[PDB]
Formats: structure tokens, C-alpha cells, sequence
DNA sequence: TCCCTAGTCTCCAGGCACGTGTCAGATATATCCATCCGA
DNA sequence: TCGGATGTATATATCTGACACGTGCCTGGAGACTAGGGAGTAATCCCCTTGGCGGTTAAAACGCGGGGGACAGCGCGTACGTGCGTTTAAGCGGTGCTAGAGCTGTCTACGACCAATTGAGCGGCCTCGGCACCGGGATTCTCGAT
DNA sequence: ATCGAGAATCCCGGTGCCGAGGCCGCTCAATTGGTCGTAGACAGCTCTAGCACCGCTTAAACGCACGTACGCGCTGTCCCCCGCGTTTTAACCGCCAAGGGGATTA
């Protein structure tokens, strides 16, 4: 298995996405709650794109059921399949 | 020797990164982190490299924007630096985790 | 007129033999009914048109009960659903 | 003969297929497709009513209104995830003052 | 000019029932204005459902579809 | 003459109208308000009782959501009282400006 | 006989007989008027044409011919009205408008 | 399987508009979503409005309609303008 | 390629309009007491 | 920290109008039967995904000033609650009364469907030009100086 | 009240490259032209409920004092986050091997 790789999300990459978000201090502890949401938003995707493959007797996650359990949250992915 | 300032090499890259149009997060990292997610629902999955690609794109998209909420919330605080109670407070206001 | 006034009586007497629902109240849960109709059929039509079949079976809807209902939600309205599909096909 | 005792269930089937053919969701409508979906639209109507017969037994009264209603739906974490963006007319809210707001 | 209709007490009961212990005085103009925001976007929604099955009359059930297509769906009349 | 201290009465009125469930606008000025509104899209529309007061529940619901926020970002900003710009970051936060 | 196509015969671009077919096939109704897929043809048309004036308009404000995600990113989020009808899309390597609070600035 | 899509009409948009200027694969498969997207969310509130009046037929008036409630503004009171424009011309032969 | 579901004919009974007693609930009035403000 | 004074709980009488229970009846659900097509099942190909290794290097982690920003404390003055007398229009009991929402009957255009018919659109394959990188120079902003 | 060294950023031109665009072959989906069943457009009818008015009570809004508490600006501490230099290190690119299953038809 893997263990705990959510650490991947590193803070100069929360940091990058901060400046990009228009962030000019951050606080130390922003970095664990990031993670958290990030870990939070990805499950919520992930559970319905694997829901999408499960109910077409497939095993690989094609980039529609990512699409398509974006547009079910209301995110609408564009260009994507 | 030559030092800026701790309030100016933060305006700048902020400029660069709003004007550049790449993703900020390693690939690796992250794909690792959505297998590792996914296999709670569904053991030897095999994401498909566009699948990957668009999870980051739209992961990366949300967590600017929820930046964005979280810099307009800690501005309304009288204060610049962003703290944990930021982002909850704009998740909260947004919808998510009522 | 047709609404769901008399079946959502009989389970609530189901439920609770020794309470009452008002008409407002009434109304309000022939809408709810209505709307979880309508989202989970829609779910099901879109899931049958991603993948070109031209049928909604208990799969579609099952899968779209997964989709919309939460966690807890969706696990016991799954085992209800299954199991009055294989009443049904029993008997 | 109802094909709702057939199934044990309390919301018609007939009614469900009819709406299901009618309502232009697919060109076919299975044979279990109605019974299914009559099955899960009976669990959570007996989910919300014995929410709302647990708080009405609390609010001592025998009869159903939509503040009941309204308070089982709000109490409930998943009742109110999955109708988080649903009024309930004539429902009220769920009291909630914050704590800083309280006096010494 | 009926917006003034809706009173300072009935913005103060409002906020009261949002549960808020203290208003400041501007809001009761603010709220005002949000509050004829929404119902604009509203109605004009509604009107144009009626107007679609050419009725000169604004039922119940056309404001609960201008409702339900702006994400607030409403239960207790259709 | 007895004198209540600041605050007390209106922590007094969100007990009682957070246990309440009835509308808080007299209905009258509301639907003279739906009726102008209505007069820039159509002339001489009717309108049933029954429009008016979904239109007043939609929109006492949509104020006190509203107003929970409003409060929440006055908290935020370590102040009691809300404020219009606490409405203002409540509506950009939420997507409505 | 002769075929004049329905998006020539109605003065558009976008194909009149595709999208009837999509509205046919598309399960939205029983029947599906004559007119409709024009109608339809047309709004697609006249909204592909105002995001792609100002994304040539926005290429044009780079100093590039070609339209990229970025350039489409800076139009719709530009414009009022579009960035009303698309407040809930991501366009994908579209990048964010930039915009620093005053607050922060020195 | 051939895969259908609006490429060679939005290029041709593109052309009669800017005549001098190309575009991109990832902007034209983004193009192609947008229309698909606005096409559906037409679809969706016509064959709503055929339902409510239990209509069994989407005419443009349904079309007409759904636009006016999705399109925000200015950018509708054009589209209409543009559809009626259209139509009027399939019908004239 | 097979077996499932649309479509049709016949039949009937369950579910919708309609009518009526009556009790759960709203309301008025006195009493009890939980709580807030001041030396 | 008790006393005085408010504003909730609590019990009892007392209407009352929706709730729930019979009754008629009728139309939509059930049961049988028929027919054709959607997809369940099997086999195949390739292609796309996974796994893995070697070499580079941009990026991440760690350490160290050190200055700016979070945070706490104080004083003030003004803006908002709390209450009281005054005004004003909301709410409810009637009335009319008629626009028009909803239901019925023709029958006609209108869309569906099917059998030819062919041209617009897509897949495959060049190819040269816009754009990305790089190397250098000119310009601009910035910070320790005055 | 400027000022110049230093670092960052923009510009100008050269080179390469890869992909956007153009063109041709091959389709099958859009087009024509008929019949044909029928959805609703139109005309008509009937009730019903939405609009308008009036009169009465009275709850509710409102204006005015008035106190007070709290929103806010000012000042001081300290602490923690940022800029920068040094040291890993794992991303990343290129390449290769292999097989699982995602699309296809029958």
C-alpha cells in the first residue's frame, strides 16, 4: 500500500498555490489545513469517479468520469475529454 | 550583501504566477496521492494518465479559488497573514462542511 | 391530482402507529418525494446515455443512489432497494 | 396482485413505472427499475418521518408539522447533507446562538 | 418606492431569527437592496415561465421553478 | 423604572425568534413589493396568493441564511455587531457578486 | 434533387441537421419542432462568436495570433455577462486573472 | 469509432471573425466543450418547459425561452435576437 | 441470439373526489418559578 | 449575594376546524399474449497503462538572522440597544365583479418514418511558419545610503 | 528629497521544432420526397379566484431621550514568518519490457 503521501503536497506547493490565489503572508499552520482539504475535495472526486467506472463494468478511471464527477459538485471541467 | 525586503519577494511571484498558466504541484506527488486515496474504494485501480491530469487541474483550480476566499476573509480580519480560521471560515460561508 | 398522500401515511403508521402529519406537512413530503424522484431518474437517464445503453435497470438506479445519497444514506437505501428487488423477482 | 405487495414495499410501482416511462428518462424502462426506486424513495420517506416523530414526541405533540420536519431534517448530518440546498417552508431553523455572543 | 415597506424592525427581526445581537444602522438599507436583488432574480425568472404558457397570471408553481433553477428549491408547494 | 442591561432583550429575541416559524414581514408590503418588482417585466401581471407567499418564504429563508453568515464574518473580524461590508464579503464569498 | 443544407438554407455556420439529431436522439422530448434546431444553431452559434471575438482581442493584447486557454481564461473572466454564464467552470490550463488586493500592495 | 465534433464549425466562427487568427488544440478541445455544455444546459430547461406544460413537442418557442432564462443580461436579448433572425430565414425558403 | 420489454386487449379494484364527526391543538387566565439588575 | 421585579413554564377550561374515516366510482394498474431488438456473452487486438532503471538538476528541506505583523492593553466618543408615548397602516370581516385559468370539440398543419441519394465531414498524411528557448543588451524597480 | 549599485524584467534577434493548418480519399449522415397518424391551434364555454373597495380594531412601526459598551485608533512586545544560503533528493526525462483490459465485432 502507500502510506500517508498527502507530505507529496509540500509547502512551497501550498505557498506556490497561495501566491497564484493572491497571498501575500501565510501562517504556518496553513499548510496542514490545505492538505486537509485537498485530502477532503479529493475523496469527494475520486468516490464518484470510481463510482462512474464501477457502474460501466470497468477498471480504469477514464478522464470522463473524472469530468463527470466534477460536473455532478457543479465544477464543470472544461477541455478534459 | 543586497536583501529585499520580507514584504516584496511576496508581491512579486505573485504577479508571475497569476500571469503563467502551469499547474504548481509536482506530478508525481500528486498522482501518488490519488491512488492512494482511491484504493479506500476500490483496489488495483488503474487511473488513467488524462484522469490524473484532469483530478490535478481541478484540484489545483479549488484550492486557488478557496485562496482567494481565504486572502478576502483574513483582509476582513484587519490583517494579511492567512491562518487556519480563514479557510474555514470561507468553507463555511461557501457551503462546504456546514 | 395524483401525489404520494396515502403511502407516505401508511409508513408513517408504519413507523408510527400513534402520530399524525398535517396536510402542510403532508405537501412538504409529496415535494421531497417528488424531487429525490426526479434527481435519481435524472441521475439514472444521464448514467444510461454515458454509456449508450437506452434502459434504466436497478443497476443505473443503484448506481445513481450511490451518487447522490451520503455515505450512510446511500448504504441502507442500497440494501433496501436489493432487497425488494429479490423479493420481487422471487416471489 | 399489486406488484407493490408483491415487492413488500408501501409506494406504488405502478405509479413509479408509469412516471418512469412517462417522464422521458430513456427510451426503455426495466421491470426493476420501479421497484427499486420505490424501495429507496420508502426508506427515506420512513427515515424522515421517524426523525420527525422522534422530534415531535420531544416537542409533546402527536401530529407532524413542518417545524418538525424541518428540525429532524437539520438535526441529522446526512438528512441535511443531502438536502443542504432544500427551504423547508413555514420550517423555521435549528436554534444555534454562538458563544461569544453569550454574556459573562 | 415600496421597498421601504420592508421596515427596519422586520430586517432587525430577520437578523434576529439569524441570530446577530448587534446591527449596525447602514444594514438596513443594504439588505434592502440584497433583498431586491434576489427578488428580481427571481421574479423575472417566474415571469418568463409565465410568459411561456401564455398566462397573465403569476402561479405558485412558476416561482417554485424560477426558484429551483437558482439552486434554492422549495418545499411545501409543489 | 427597571432597566435592562444592553444586549439582554436581544439575546431574548433570538430565542424567540429562532423557535418560531412564522414570517417576521407583514405580508401586505411584501407583495406590493413582488407586484412593483413584477411591473418591469410585464404589465398587468396577476399574481396568486399563493406566488406571493412562496416568493416571501423564498426570501425571509434566503435573508436569514444570509444574515448567518453576516454574523459569522463579524465574528470573524473579532467584532459583535455586523456590519455592511460583513454582508458584502457574505455575498462575494458565497458567488452572488 | 438539389441540396441546399439547413445551416446555408438558415444563414448559419453551425449545422442545423447535427444538432437536430442530438436533440432527437438527446431523449429531451417525444417530438422535436422544425425550428428548433435553428433556433439552437443560432444561440450556439452567436456564443461561439462572442468568446472567440475576445479571445482573438485578448491574443491580439499578448502579441500571439494563435488562441490558447489562457487567452479564453482572460475573456471569459473578463466579460461580465460571460463570466456570469460560466461562474461554475474550470477551463483547464486557463491560469487565474490577475488581481492583487490593495491591501497588500506597499 | 468516429468521433464527432464542432471543430470545423467553431474554426469557421473563428475565421469570420478574426480572419488572421488560429488557435489552439487544447483551446479548440475547450471550444468544443463549451458548446457541447451550452447545448445541454438549452436542452435540459427546453425539455423542462415541454414537461411543465405537458408539451410533448420543443418548438423554438421552447428554445426561445430557455435561452431567455439562461443566458444573463444583454448577452440573452442578443441570442434572441440572433435565433429570430435565423428562423424567420429557414422559413422564407 | 435470446430473453426482456414495448405495445395491445380485457378486466377490476385501489386510489382519488366527496361528505362528516370529533379531538389535537390554539387560546385565555391564573399560578409557579427561573433569571436579571442593583446596593 | 439576597431582595425586587420581570419574563418564561405549567395547569385548567373552552372552542374549533383540520384529520381521519366511510362511500361512490372510474380510470389506471394487473394479467395474458405477441413480437422484435438491446444487450449479455465470447473471442481478439492492440494500446495504453504499469513497472522499473540510469543520469540530471530544479526543487525541497534545513538553518539563521531579523524586521514586520499578530496580538494584547487603554482610552474615548459615538452609535446602537432599551424603553415610552404617538401615529399609521396591516390584518380581517364582508361586498362586487369580471379577467381569465381551466376544460371540451374540430381538424389541420406538423412532425415521424421510410426508401433512395450524395455531398459535407472526418481520418490520414505532409510542411512550413508561429512560438519556445537562449544569449545578450537595454530598461526599471528597489534598498541602503544621503 | 533624492541617488546610485544591484537585482529583476523586458526587448531584440537568432535557431530549431512541432503542430496547426491544408489537402485528398472515403464515407454515412444529412437531404428529398412521398404517406400518415395525430398534437395542439383555434374557437368556444364556464366557473373561480384575483383585483378593487370599505370599515373597524389594534398590533406594529416610529420618533425621541438616554445611557453605555464596544468599535476603533494608538502604543508596546514579542514572535514567527520571510528572505537567503547550503545541502540533499526525489521529480523528471529518456528508455525499455510486459501484460490487462478497453474497444471492437458475432
Amino acid at each position: 500500500v502507500l502510506r500517508d503521501n498527502i507530505q507529496g503536497i509540500t509547502k512551497p506547493a501550498i505557498r506556490r498555490l497561495a501566491r497564484r490565489g493572491g497571498v501575500k503572508r501565510i501562517s504556518g499552520l496553513i499548510y496542514e489545513e490545505t492538505r486537509g482539504v485537498l485530502k477532503v475535495f479529493l475523496e469527494n472526486v475520486i468516490r464518484d469517479a470510481v463510482t462512474y467506472t464501477e457502474h460501466a463494468k470497468r477498471k480504469t478511471v477514464t478522464a470522463m468520469d473524472v469530468v463527470y464527477a466534477l460536473k455532478r459538485q457543479g465544477r464543470t471541467l472544461y477541455g478534459f475529454g | 550583501p543586497h536583501r529585499y525586503r520580507p514584504g516584496t519577494v511576496a508581491l512579486r511571484e505573485i504577479r508571475r504566477y497569476q500571469k503563467s498558466t502551469e499547474l504548481l504541484i509536482r506530478k508525481l506527488p500528486f498522482q501518488r496521492l490519488v491512488r492512494e486515496i482511491a484504493q479506500d474504494f476500490k483496489t488495483d485501480l488503474r487511473f488513467q494518465s488524462s484522469a490524473v491530469m484532469a483530478l490535478q487541474e481541478a484540484s489545483e483550480a479549488y484550492l486557488v479559488g478557496l485562496f482567494e476566499d481565504t486572502n478576502l476573509a483574513a483582509i476582513h480580519a484587519k490583517r494579511v497573514t492567512i491562518m487556519p480560521k480563514d479557510i474555514q471560515l470561507a468553507r463555511r460561508i461557501r457551503g462546504e462542511r456546514a | 391530482k395524483e401525489s404520494y398522500s396515502v403511502y407516505v401515511y401508511k409508513v408513517l403508521k408504519q413507523v408510527h402507529p400513534d402520530t399524525g402529519i398535517s396536510s402542510k406537512a403532508m405537501g412538504i413530503m409529496n415535494s421531497f418525494v417528488n424531487d429525490i424522484f426526479e434527481r435519481i431518474a435524472g441521475e439514472a437517464s444521464r448514467l444510461a446515455h454515458y454509456n449508450k445503453r437506452s434502459t434504466i435497470t436497478s443497476r443505473e438506479i443503484q448506481t445513481a443512489v450511490r451518487l447522490l445519497l451520503p455515505g450512510e444514506l446511500a448504504k441502507h437505501a442500497v440494501s433496501e432497494g436489493t432487497k425488494a428487488v429479490t423479493k420481487y423477482t422471487s416471489s | 396482485k399489486t406488484r407493490s405487495s408483491r415487492a413488500g414495499l408501501q409506494f406504488p410501482v405502478g405509479r413509479v413505472h408509469r412516471l418512469l416511462r412517462k417522464g422521458n428518462y430513456a427510451e426503455r424502462v426495466g421491470a426493476g427499475a420501479p421497484v427499486y426506486l420505490a424501495a429507496v424513495l420508502e426508506y427515506l420517506t420512513a427515515e424522515i418521518l421517524e426523525l420527525a416523530g422522534n422530534a415531535a414526541r420531544d416537542n409533546k405533540k402527536t401530529r407532524i408539522i413542518p417545524r418538525h420536519l424541518q428540525l429532524a431534517i437539520r438535526n441529522d448530518e446526512e438528512l441535511n447533507k443531502l438536502l443542504g440546498k432544500v427551504t423547508i417552508a413555514q420550517g423555521g431553523v435549528l436554534p444555534n446562538i454562538q458563544a461569544v455572543l453569550l454574556p459573562k
